[PDB]
């Protein structure tokens, strides 16, 4: 939604701060990984570079 | 802001500039020198913005001014060099042209290659910008390009060069400025622009391509753009100038394709072979090997072409055991096109007058037209087989035999033609049905002919006012075909003579829609003398007037890509008003005939036949499909059949018919089971209608045609090359096909073997220097260009090893992986002779 | 799960540790190896040392007696401490048995050397792998850090082991060590599909029948490097 | 049936030099566009029956028309149907609905004011679901792929070539791959050749991020992977791409973890749709991740997953492939010695090849040049480069 | 070193015009334009109408339809909860409106007392609640399509290797079913459910469709997605409507399809877990086995992964015979590949015993992957003809090709 937001109001800039939280090195499975910030880490970078391209975003 | 070095360099501009205020003596020199210096400095060098022209930002009105005043001799002329240079990039387009007009020549090299192409973009505008109401301005434009031209060829810029020199309309510089590194790269320019430049240009240009090929000795493309050009004068003139052996046979292969047959006179050496390569004898034998390479020798049978073990036997044993004459007629379809050209088939081969018994009139001649149709190119082999079925019980039949005997020899020749001797004593038999094979099968047999003797045999025929309707629409339509892309005077006033005689109620028949073909099939490619075509047939009354109108404006301009022409048909469809909508048949038909000589032209000509379909009336929506069919021509493209296939089933039969059809002649010879696999559910969904199944299953055998290695396409060289006899071909059958019920579904299926006429085939035989057959390892793939304007063959990608001979699908071509053999045509199609290189060490 | 130990059995009968030992030698340079009729030659990859290193302690190609050497691939201390105890193990051959050690025996012992410190826990296996040649008749063989060794008429370890070898066996022919400089000429062409430097980066080391070593100076392979680019020079 | 609904694209304009032919091609698509616009545009201006059907059967149901769940077939006219509100309603089935169409759970359009059934709702289809189709093809074409021809290929063989040369497939006897896992290090052409197929196949093409088919309710995960593939089931020449499969695909193990157990009851879904009960049909499915030691082995087995198409960083044939397409846009200078880059082991991928040329242009743009040279391209790929630390043991092997 | 300037406006301006000009501008309109004709064509055509239940104009044609709109009128479906039965003769019916709310009504003079028992559902008028007609009872419809009723082409001479497994399946699903006798005779009471585990790709769901095939009795694929509602306890009450549907049917077939979606294990540290798909699960097993006998309900559940099976579900009063497929021997591993390749077109020469020997520890699954690999090698290069090559190719690139590290350096280690 974010993605999609910034798209609908193009030109713009996104500015994620801190981006140890989301973003670390992927881990493994096991109860040790933390999975669904994984999640959120791939939907983001599809979002940025994926299938469709973004369009005056940075 | 600026920098120490650009506030400096400012400061000497503005210093240099503001010195000019006065008419002293040591200045107009000294400053106009510098600024000269500067100038000349910082242009010829990198793409570096240019630092003068960017401080530089004065007024030239008094520089002007002072200009008109001052130094007539050569300051003013260096004013000139100064204010052009600062104007090329501001938007001083006149005033910066004739500043480089009338200033300081001294050269266009001396500024820089952005100086070149600016002002060779302002030239190009002033030359659009000029008319013929002076020649003044012309002749120092010209002496412009003179040195604008070498300049783009020393530096590889062959682009804005052959641009320009399309704007002025003059291109014979071309000749004598093309280097040898460079010639393939402005040939193919041409080459590719030809198509979407509008007339008369496209015509000089490929003339000017042609003399650039003919200057370079590149003989077999220099046979291409002549075909292109369709003329036989340059066509012969390259045959002359032809002094390798080697080059002469692969120009009579080309020749033989393409199906141009000039007389070759005694004074040529080698005469014989060159003959009888050109009347293409060996092809069929080729085919054979063809087959016996990929163990296809064994001819086909329907019922397992249909696939019936797999169709759901609802009614079992009692359903099936009547044999219908029509589903009958299809199966003699299928068991000839499937099986066509492999010499060879088990049911009317060693069972011939039996199955033939079982037909009616009409299944007769179709019958025996597919005997003849099941072995392509043996003349003789053909007519050993057809003779006695031309000696039948039911003489009737006889002229069946004769269509078999046009069909057999159709893409060959003979010396002997024994074509023209057995229909010579028919053509003038009184019995309609045996007239109409004999005509028919001299029109199959001499496609492309052009030959005076058999035109002149053919011409009493029209003015036969016993001849009946059907018998005059097939004479006309042999006329035009025998005649196809002449413009021959004399069929022109004879079929015009015919169609100004014949009475309106007489004309209001559907077979009276063939009298303008032979016509228009006078007139392929040929937009130029159709205005008296026009004129003439305005004297007719409407609606057959706006008829013939349109067939003429589709048989003109086939191919041509004229977007005007395409536009007043689309005008013509979208008029929302039976004969009325034959205009708008017609006018779609045209639509799809001009639209498929390019490929983006027919890829959105895709989108507008969907628009029309999807917003159009009832005779829009049976129409659209013959002009997919038609568009894309032994194309399985999946998104034109999911369409055909979504409108196979409409409620609307004339619309499911024609949707059929274009199953059949898109998906022809592919061998697509997908698409035998959407033609079984049809067969299936519709297995009430006996018309629905016929026309399935002659859809079936289209697309199994010849086990997949028969293609019925007109376009040839990388699909650049067309085919006047192919096209006339598909004309008559689609045109034919407007009215499936009457035509189709009457009494004229023979009209479907017109097909046949564009019948050529796919293989990749290659050839030594002797003709022998040599297997060379061959990279095939797609040609899908990787590079802009690099003047690569597509770069071939994809890639896939084989051995020759190989099988290629339309739009994937071939090329040589091995250096050992050069190909004298670079474009690998068809059969090709490979010359040892000379080059290779071992 | 079954890697973590060199005397466990993977479930499909895989000692893994003791594969696991044989990626030291793949992550070591190439060294490459052939025999001739007279003579036996062994190349090796010299890496270009730093600016201020000395490249005489950097020594690939050390010869366990007067009549074999042997160059190595894989893990440096690991490598000096089995040519110290080659060379150990030749001199005691010497002097139980009065004839000089053969070069299969030599290999034999390097390769019982690497196998026992395989078969028993805490004791990490030996992360080398070998190119051991010498005359007795030419011999070249190559030991492994499993443990196993192999009489080979070519081969190249290390780095480039695939491709020098692919280069190797369409090229080791009977006319190709007909001649000594032709032998020379064939590991220096082999070296060089894979150390892409040329001459700075190549070191061929060359034992002829009952001689001596003799290390090739940057000039004499330099003068081979030369004639090898002539000698291609025939594609044009 | 409902036939694919492919992608829309305009012709490939080449040469992609701004020349005159691209002018004239450019033109042509111009021409075309403006005839389909007259036509469109004149089409319904001319117009002059069916008004009665419509003014009978829209008056008949009236509006707004509710969405509700049929239950029931009760009678021939009466059904019993749920509305949104999970109350259910006896209501009379009119007579202008096809009573073919009526099944048990199907959506049906019902009469504001008496909820009889006035019609049914035939796509009922998740928003998130009928978002993955894609309605404008990507740019991205096969010519725009340096080297990787073995991976092209297979995928060609894969979605590709059964569509159109079913065929050599029914004659040998073979069922073609139904299932691709594009794996490798990021940045090697994963997603460019899902780019790329999806530019050139004519079936459908679902794109999935491997996350948006995850949802907040409980049970609405594996029911909107059931949704989606019902979607390709019904465009029958379909192709799913899911890409960042390691969302989802992460090996299955035991743990509390409420919400990894829903991870794992949608992954489960999905390799249910792949391969479980019931034929899939002819829907392909593609699968990008760049860690695949991580999925589970059920979701990348064969059967589920038919082929591994491995994406290596390229080689030096390879990178110079990428260097001539990336920079086939570029006005290369006559100083450029692009080979100097392609060699060395720089370990750089297709992504960092066009984070180079893109670089060596934003130097080029800082000296005010239009035109690259070999220093600019020489200082972007020490500016770019940097990425890995160390990545590297020390001087240990010899 | 040298810090970047900026670029000031007249630069911008050079750079952009300094050059190729003579089609840009030309070109970029050109591009500009085609966009917006495009979104000009798709804006005016724009409709793509959705299909609706509009029947032919024939099947209707009924001017009738707002007569029976206007005539009848809607009535909500409610089951009567009680029958007060004050005298017999005003008894008063309470009855419950699904979720609206519960109300104590009377019938309508068209419909009987007697015809109205307790319990049943029945339609009431939405203004005064009066009983108006009774109903059938409820059947879930996603009920009755997680029932198969279309056999699936796969027969048991598709499940190659195997053998052992088949035979107890059927002595489980089959056997006492169709031959029941061969049972009471000596007093055993056949297991009532099995559980299919071993790997991925083994043939657990190839044997379901095989049993589906020729069940002759109703088999149910309960759909592991629609366990799992979003309410709570849907699932539960879902699980109970598919066991009363499976009673109705006379000795009713049950596939739970990959049962570790709804199968986990049941916790509490985890502060909530599922819970919900817990209940579920606890329904299940209260089904399956404990008061309320289940019934002739014969049990069928495959798992890929039974070791994260509640021990209760996992006990063998639920699942009682557990199945277990094992990776194929070198025979049934011969067998697969002829099975495989049976419809091939490949050489008769083809030494499938060497294929099956070089794939030691692969599905059946693999080597149906290995066949179509072997094909499409022989298409690639275009054979008509599949030959051994192409089979040991396929097995090069199916099982060697991602199996494991071991190098042929490596592999060198053994002899
Ligand atoms: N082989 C290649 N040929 C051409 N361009 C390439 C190639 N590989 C990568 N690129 C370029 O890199 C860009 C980004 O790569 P891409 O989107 O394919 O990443 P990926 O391999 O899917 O990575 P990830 O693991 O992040 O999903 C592409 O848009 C393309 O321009
Ligand atoms: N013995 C066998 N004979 C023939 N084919 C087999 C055999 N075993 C497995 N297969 C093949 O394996 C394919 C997939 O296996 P299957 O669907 O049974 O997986 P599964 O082991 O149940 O896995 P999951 O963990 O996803 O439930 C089947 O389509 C079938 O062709
Ligand atoms: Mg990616
Ligand atoms: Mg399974």
């Amino acid at each position: 939604e974010l993605f999609v937001m910034a798209r609908e109001h193009a030109p713009s800039i996104i500015f994620m701060d801190e981006i140890d939280s989301i973003g670390s090195s992927r881990l493994e499975g096991g109860s040790g990984g933390d999975s669904e910030v994984q999640r959120t880490m791939l939907e983001l970078l599809n979002q940025l570079d994926g299938f469709e391209a973004t369009k005056n975003i940075k | 802001e600026l920098s120490e070095e650009d506030k400096q360099l400012q400061d000497e501009l503005e210093m240099l500039v503001e010195r000019l205020g006065e008419k002293d003596t040591s200045l107009y020199r000294p400053a106009l020198e510098e600024l000269r210096r500067q100038i000349r400095s910082s242009t010829t060098s990198m793409t570096s913005v240019p630092k003068p022209l960017k401080f530089l930002r004065p007024h030239y009105g008094k520089l002007k001014e002072i200009y008109e005043n001052m130094a007539p001799g050569e300051n003013k002329r260096f004013a000139a060099d100064i204010i052009s240079v600062l104007a090329m990039t501001m938007s001083g387009e006149r005033e910066c042209l004739k500043y480089r007009l009338v200033g300081s020549q001294e050269e266009l090299a001396s500024w820089g290659h952005e100086y070149v192409r600016h002002l060779a973009g302002e030239v190009a505008k002033e030359w659009q910008e000029l008319d013929d109401a002076e020649k003044v301005q012309r002749e120092p434009l010209l002496t412009l390009v003179k040195e604008i031209v070498p300049y783009n060829m020393a530096h590889n810029a062959e682009h804005e060069a052959c641009d320009l020199l399309m704007e002025i309309e003059q291109v014979d510089m071309l000749e004598k400025d093309i280097d040898e590194n460079a010639y393939a790269k402005v040939c193919l320019y041409l080459t590719s622009c030809v198509n979407y430049v509008p007339e008369p240009e496209n015509s000089a240009l490929l003339r000017c391509a042609l003399g650039v090929f003919r200057k370079f000795s590149r003989f077999p493309e220099a046979l291409r753009l002549a075909l292109m050009l369709n003329d036989m004068e340059l066509v012969e003139d390259i045959f002359t100038s032809c002094k390798d052996v080697v080059v002469q046979k692969q120009m009579a292969f080309m020749l033989g394709r393409h199906g141009v047959f000039l007389e070759l006179s005694e004074d040529v050496e080698e005469y014989e072979d060159l003959t009888e390569i050109m009347s293409n004898v060996q092809l069929n034998s080729n085919f054979l090997a063809l087959a016996r390479e990929l163990d296809i020798m064994e001819p086909k049978v329907p019922d397992d072409i249909y696939k019936t073990h797999l169709e759901n036997n609802r009614f079992g044993g009692s359903g099936s055991q009547v044999d219908s004459a029509r589903m009958n007629l299809a199966s003699s379809f299928v068991n000839g096109f499937v099986n066509a050209a492999f010499g060879q088939d088990k049911l009317l081969t060693d069972d011939g007058n039996k199955w033939l018994y079982k037909n009616k009139d009409h299944g007769m001649l179709s019958a025996a037209a597919s005997l003849g149709m099941i072995l392509l190119w043996d003349v003789d082999g053909g007519l050993t087989q057809i003779d006695k079925y031309l000696y039948s019980s039911e003489d009737y039949i006889k002229s069946g035999a004769l269509l078999a005997c046009g069909i057999v020899n159709s893409g060959v020749r003979n010396e002997c033609d024994p074509a023209l001797a057995l229909l010579s004593d028919y053509v003038l038999h009184n019995s309609n049905t045996m007239r109409l094979g004999s005509i028919f099968g001299l029109g199959l047999a001499y496609a492309g002919s052009n030959r005076e003797d058999v035109l002149t045999l053919l011409l009493p025929v029209m003015g036969d006012s016993k001849s009946s309707m059907e018998v005059a629409g097939v004479t006309a339509l042999a006329c035009g075909m025998i005649a196809v892309g002449s413009c021959n005077g004399d069929v022109t006033s004879t079929i015009l003579q015919t169609i100004m005689e014949k009475s309106e109620t007489e004309l209001k028949d559907t077979y009276a829609r063939w009298l303008p073909l032979g016509l228009g099939l006078n007139h392929l490619g040929k937009g130029e003398a159709i205005e008296a075509i026009l004129a003439a047939l305005e004297v007719v009354s409407e609606p057959f007037r706006s008829f013939a109108n349109t067939l003429v404006d589709v048989c003109a301009y086939a191919g041509s890509g004229n977007v005007l022409k395409v536009q007043q048909l689309l005008h013509i469809c979208s008029e929302h008003f039976a004969d009325m909508g034959a205009h708008q048949g017609v006018a779609v038909l045209g639509i799809a005939l001009i639209a498929m000589g390019e490929e983006i032209g027919a890829e959105m000509a895709l989108r507008t036949f969907g628009h029309l379909l999807r917003y159009g009336e009832p005779t829009l929506r049976r129409a659209v499909p013959l002009a997919l069919a038609l568009i894309s021509v032994s194309n399985p493209r999946l998104n034109i059949l999911d369409t055909l296939s979504k409108f196979s089933h409409d409620a609307d039969p004339e619309v499911s018919y024609n949707s059929i059809f274009a199953m059949g002649m898109v998906g022809s010879g592919t061998n697509n089971a997908r698409l035998a696999a959407m033609l079984r559910q049809l067969a299936q969904y519709h297995a009430k209608d006996p018309n629905n199944l016929f026309m399935v299953r002659l859809a079936q055998g289209l697309t199994h045609l010849g086990k997949g290695t028969l293609t019925l396409c007109p376009y040839h060289s990388d699909r650049q090359l067309m085919s006047q006899v192919a096209v006339a071909g598909l004309l008559t059958v689609l045109v034919s096909f407007l009215d499936v019920r009457n035509i189709i579904l009457g009494k004229s299926h023979y009209v479907l073997y017109g097909l046949v006429a564009a019948m050529q085939p796919r293989m990749l035989v290659t050839f030594d220097e002797e003709l022998r057959p040599l297997p060379v390892s061959v990279r095939v793939g797609q040609a899908v260009d990787v590079v802009g304007q690099a003047g690569k063959p597509k770069t071939i990608t994809g890639f896939q090893t084989h051995t020759t001979p190989v099988l290629l699908a339309h739009g994937e071509r071939a090329e040589l992986a091995t250096e050992e053999f050069l190909p004298v045509t670079p474009i690998l199609e068809g059969f090709v002779i490979l010359r040892k290189n000379p080059n290779y060490d071992l | 799960s079954y890697d973590r130990a060199i005397t466990v059995f993977s479930p499909d009968g895989h000692l893994f540790q003791v594969e696991y030992a044989q990626e030291a030698v793949k992550k070591g340079s190439t060294a490459v190896g052939v025999r001739g009729r007279d003579i036996v030659v062994l190349g090796v990859e010299k890496k270009s040392v730093a600016k201020l290193q000395d490249e005489r302690t950097v020594r690939k190609i050390c010869a366990l007696d007067d009549n074999v050497c042997m160059a190595f691939a894989g893990l440096t201390a690991d490598a000096r401490i089995v040519i110290n105890r080659a060379r150990v193990e030749c001199q005691s051959h010497r002097l139980t048995v009065e004839d000089p050690v053969t070069v299969e025996y030599i290999t034999r012992y390097i390769a019982s050397l690497k196998q026992r410190y395989t078969q028993s826990n805490g004791r990490r296996p030996f992360g080398i792998s070998a190119l051991i040649v010498g005359f007795d008749t030419p011999r070249l063989y190559q030991t492994d850090p499993s443990g196993t060794y192999h009489a080979w008429k070519a081969n190249a370890i290390g780095r480039g082991a695939k491709s020098v070898r692919e280069f190797l066996e369409k090229n080791y022919t009977d006319e190709a060590i007909e001649t000594d400089d032709l032998t020379i000429k064939l590991v220096i062409k082999a070296l060089l599909e894979v150390v892409q430097s040329g001459g700075k980066n190549i070191e061929l080391a060359v034992m002829r029948r009952d001689q001596s070593l003799k290390i090739l100076n940057p000039e004499e392979i330099e003068k081979y490097v030369a004639e090898i680019e002539k000698e291609k020079e025939e594609n044009e | 049936t409902k036939g694919p609904d492919a992608a829309s694209k305009l012709p490939l304009v080449t040469p992609h030099t701004q020349c005159r032919l691209k002018l004239l091609k450019l033109e042509r698509i111009k021409d075309y566009l403006l005839m389909e616009e007259e036509f469109i545009r004149n089409q319904e201006q001319m117009k002059p029956k069916q008004e009665e059907e419509r003014s009978k059967v829209d008056d008949l149901r009236g509006t707004p028309m509710s969405v509700g769940t049929l239950e029931e077939i009760i009678d021939d006219n009466h059904a019993i149907v749920s509305t949104s509100v999970g109350s259910e309603h006896y209501v009379s089935i009119l007579s202008f609905v096809d009573k073919d169409l009526l099944e048990p759970g199907c959506s049906v359009l019902l009469n504001h004011k008496v909820h009889a059934v006035i019609g049914v709702l035939m796509d009922d289809t998740d928003p998130l679901v009928t978002v993955m189709k894609v309605e404008k093809a990507p740019q991205e074409t096969y010519a725009d792929i340096g080297g990787l021809d073995n991976q092209i290929q297979e995928i060609k063989e894969s979605v590709e070539l059964p569509l159109t040369h079913p065929e050599y497939y029914e004659e040998m006897g073979i069922k073609p791959p139904k299932g691709v896992i594009l794996y490798g290090p990021p940045g090697t052409g994963k997603t460019l050749l899902a780019k790329a197929v999806a530019n050139q196949t004519s079936a459908t093409f679902l794109r999935v991020v491997g996350s948006e088919l995850i949802q907040k309710y409980l049970g609405d995960g594996p029911k909107l992977v059931r949704e989606l593939f019902r979607v390709a089931e019904e465009h029958a020449p379909s192709i799913v791409f899911i890409d960042e499969i390691d969302a989802i695909g992460t090996k299955r193990y035991d743990s509390n973890s409420g919400g990894e157990r829903e991870i794992q009851r949608t992954m489960l879904e999905l390799l249910n749709q792949l391969d479980g009960f019931d034929s899939r049909g002819d829907v392909k499915v593609i699968m990008a991740t760049n860690r695949i030691e991580t999925l589970d082995p059920a979701l990348i087995r064969p059967g589920r997953i038919d082929r591994k198409i491995e994406f290596p960083l390229p080689d030096e044939k390879t990178k110079k492939r990428i260097f001539q397409i990336h920079t086939s846009r570029m006005t290369l200078a006559d100083d450029v010695t692009l080979d100097d880059l392609i060699m060395a082991k720089d370990d750089l991928s297709g992504a960092d090849i066009k984070a180079i040329c893109t670089e060596a242009g934003l130097m080029a743009l800082r000296e005010r040049r239009m035109k690259v040279t070999n220093e600019d391209f020489k200082k972007s790929k020490e500016n770019v480069l940097y990425k890995k630390q160390e990545g590297t043991p020390e001087g240990l092997y010899l | 070193d040298k810090p970047i300037r900026a670029l000031d406006e007249g630069d911008i301006a050079l750079l952009k015009t300094y050059g190729q000009s003579t089609y840009s501008r030309q070109i970029k309109q050109v591009e500009d334009d085609i966009q917006q004709l495009l979104k000009k064509i798709n804006e005016l055509t724009g409709i793509k109408e959705s299909d609706t239940g509009l029947a032919p104009p024939a099947l209707w044609d009924l001017a009738a339809d707002k007569q029976t709109l206007q005539s009848e009128q809607p009535l909500q479906v409610a089951r009567c909860t009680k029958i007060i039965n004050a005298d017999s003769e005003d008894p008063k019916y309470i009855i419950n409106v699904k979720q609206f709310a519960k109300f104590v009504v009377d019938l309508s003079d068209q419909v009987a007392p007697t015809d109205i028992e307790e319990g049943m559902r029945v339609g009431v008028d939405r203004n005064k609640y009066q009983i108006h007609i009774p109903l059938p009872p409820k059947i879930d419809p996603t009920v009755t399509m997680m029932q198969v009723e279309e056999k699936p082409d796969v027969t048991y001479s598709d499940v190659g290797g195997c053998k052992e497994q088949i035979e107890k399946l059927r002595e489980v699903v089959e056997t006492p079913l169709l031959h029941p006798e061969r049972f009471v005779n000596l007093g055993i009471e056949p297991p009532k459910g099995v559980l299919l585990f071993g790997p991925p790709g083994t043939g657990k769901t190839l044997c379901a469709r095989a049993v589906a095939n020729r069940t002759d009795a109703c088999f149910i694929r309960v759909i592991g997605s629609e366990l799992v509602q979003k309410y709570v306890g849907e699932g539960a009450r879902m699980v109970r409507e598919l066991f009363e549907m499976a009673r109705t049917k006379k000795a009713c077939l049950i596939f739970f399809d990959e049962i570790d979606a709804i199968g986990g294990a049941r916790f509490d540290d985890g502060a909530g877990g599922d819970n919900e798909v817990q209940r579920t699960m606890l329904e299940l097993i209260n089904q399956l086995d404990g008061f309320d006998p289940r019934g002739n309900i014969k049990v069928l559940m495959a798992t890929n992964r039974p070791d994260t099976l509640d021990p209760a579900l996992m006990r063998p009063g639920r699942l009682d015979r557990k199945i277990e497929f094992s990776l194929p021997d070198l025979e049934g591993r011969t067998h697969i590949f002829k099975i495989h390749a049976r419809s091939m077109s490949v050489e008769r020469d083809i030494r499938f015993e060497l294929l099956a020997r070089l794939c030691p520890n692969s599905t059946g699954a693999e080597i149906r992957s290995v066949c179509t690999e072997a094909g499409m090698f022989a298409i690639r290069a275009r054979r008509k003809i599949a030959t051994e090559k192409d089979f040991l190719e396929a097995v090069n690139k199916v099982i060697k090709s991602y199996a494991k590290f071991s190098a042929t350096p490596r592999y060198m280690t053994y002899n």
